[PDB]
């Protein structure tokens, strides 16, 4: 499956398996902002996405977008 | 988990109550009290949620430059059995060289003081990582019901912070929503 | 879990702060109007359907006046305050009972994470987690001080069936027994 991850000022393309947790991409994009995970809210169907959260749990479609938050607190 | 049900308690047990009566209180008090609270920054409910769960019962206790003004209207209601259960806020100065610098509602969400209080009574036990991993839960889990209730949620505004002035980490907030206008 | 938070909630800002000033609220009441019922009775049903007017939820629960008003200093808001009603029970027309009484308040959120889908919180967790609180809360009370014990706790199912429910035959009941233990 594939998936796309933007903040409004980048967009980074991801692919991977449908039971890998996205805990990868979640922290390989806030990566390249210099920003570690916490940091960053995660939204997928106007939700937070969670570490240990997999596409098949959250029902995902190949090529969809993940919206990328600037975290508020904390 | 704890912090779930505790963000959940503070939404369905006091926001979704009170934030929707809340600028008719404010109304209400500016017109029997000489418009203390001018301008839509001066009308939002603002809620401390300092992320270590400390949480004085006085505020002037916390910063000197907190200072009580007067209470708003209070609000009532049936609830759950109990007859005009009461809903009550409280108005405060914030001072900045012994000069009134902002007026605002302001009071911590007393959930946090829950947490706190639970690692001392609770018999399992409840250890500092754990207290301030809920506590932070206890904080996105209400920002994420807070935007899902577009009806209500503009009444009010989060001010998290670890650690200090309180009262300047207030006005900063201030400022910037000011400015944000 | 949510109902371990929930039942702490419960007695750190609530019972442990009008329990023991509850009897001097009772008595001043008494007076006024020219003078079992010193308990606070909490009610907890089970599948957490929690009414806010308990006179249109059963018409020989009858609401009397309440009592004078507590207050204290709580988060940064000044004047936080504590009232409670007086109840009459009634049997087919006639008073048989008085008592301070309401329902268990968080008992509310459970229902409502049930119906929030953004909770995440399914009708067989709130029914868990509504049993899970009333045994907490009566663990904490079993360690609390005799100023914190008066109350009592009454916990019920309503039935599948069709057939009726007298919510105040249930509080009646236990008025009774207490009489009865005396
Ligand atoms: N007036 C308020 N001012 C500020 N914040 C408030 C207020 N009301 C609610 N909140 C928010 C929402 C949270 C859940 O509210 P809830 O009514 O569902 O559950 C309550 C329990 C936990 O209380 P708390 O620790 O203060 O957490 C509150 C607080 F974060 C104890 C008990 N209780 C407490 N006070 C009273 C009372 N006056 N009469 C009858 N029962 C009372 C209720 F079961």
């Amino acid at each position: 499956i594939n998936l796309k991850v933007s903040d409004g000022s980048s967009e980074i393309f991801f692919k991977i398996k449908k039971t890998t947790p996205l805990r990868r991409l979640m922290e390989a994009f806030a990566k390249r902002q210099g920003k570690e995970m916490d940091s960053l809210r995660f939204l997928y169907d106007g939700i937070r996405i969670q570490a240990d959260q997999t596409p098949e749990d959250l029902d995902m479609e190949d090529n969809d977008i993940i919206e990328a938050h600037r975290e508020q607190i904390g | 988990n704890v912090a779930h049900g505790l963000a959940w308690s503070y939404y369905i047990g006091y926001l979704r109550l009170i934030l929707p009566e809340l600028q008719a209180r404010i109304r209400t008090y500016n017109q029997h009290y000489n418009n203390l609270l001018r301008g839509a920054v001066s009308q939002r409910l603002y809620i401390l949620l300092p992320l270590d769960c400390g949480v004085p019962d006085n505020l002037s206790m916390a910063d000197p430059n907190i200072r009580f003004l007067d209470k708003l209207p209070q609000q009532t209601g049936d609830r759950a059995g109990i007859k005009d259960r009461v809903y009550s806020n409280s108005i405060y100065e914030l001072l900045e060289n012994g000069q009134r610098a902002g007026t605002c509602v302001l009071e911590y969400a007393t959930p946090l003081q829950t947490l706190f209080a639970m690692s001392q009574y609770s018999q399992a036990g409840f250890s500092r990582e754990d207290r301030l991993e809920q506590a932070k839960l206890f904080c996105r889990t209400l920002e994420d019901i807070l935007a899902d209730a577009p009806e209500s949620q503009n009444n009010c505004r989060l001010i998290a912070y670890q650690e200090f002035s309180l009262s300047q980490e207030v006005l900063r907030h201030l400022r910037q929503e000011e400015k944000e206008e």
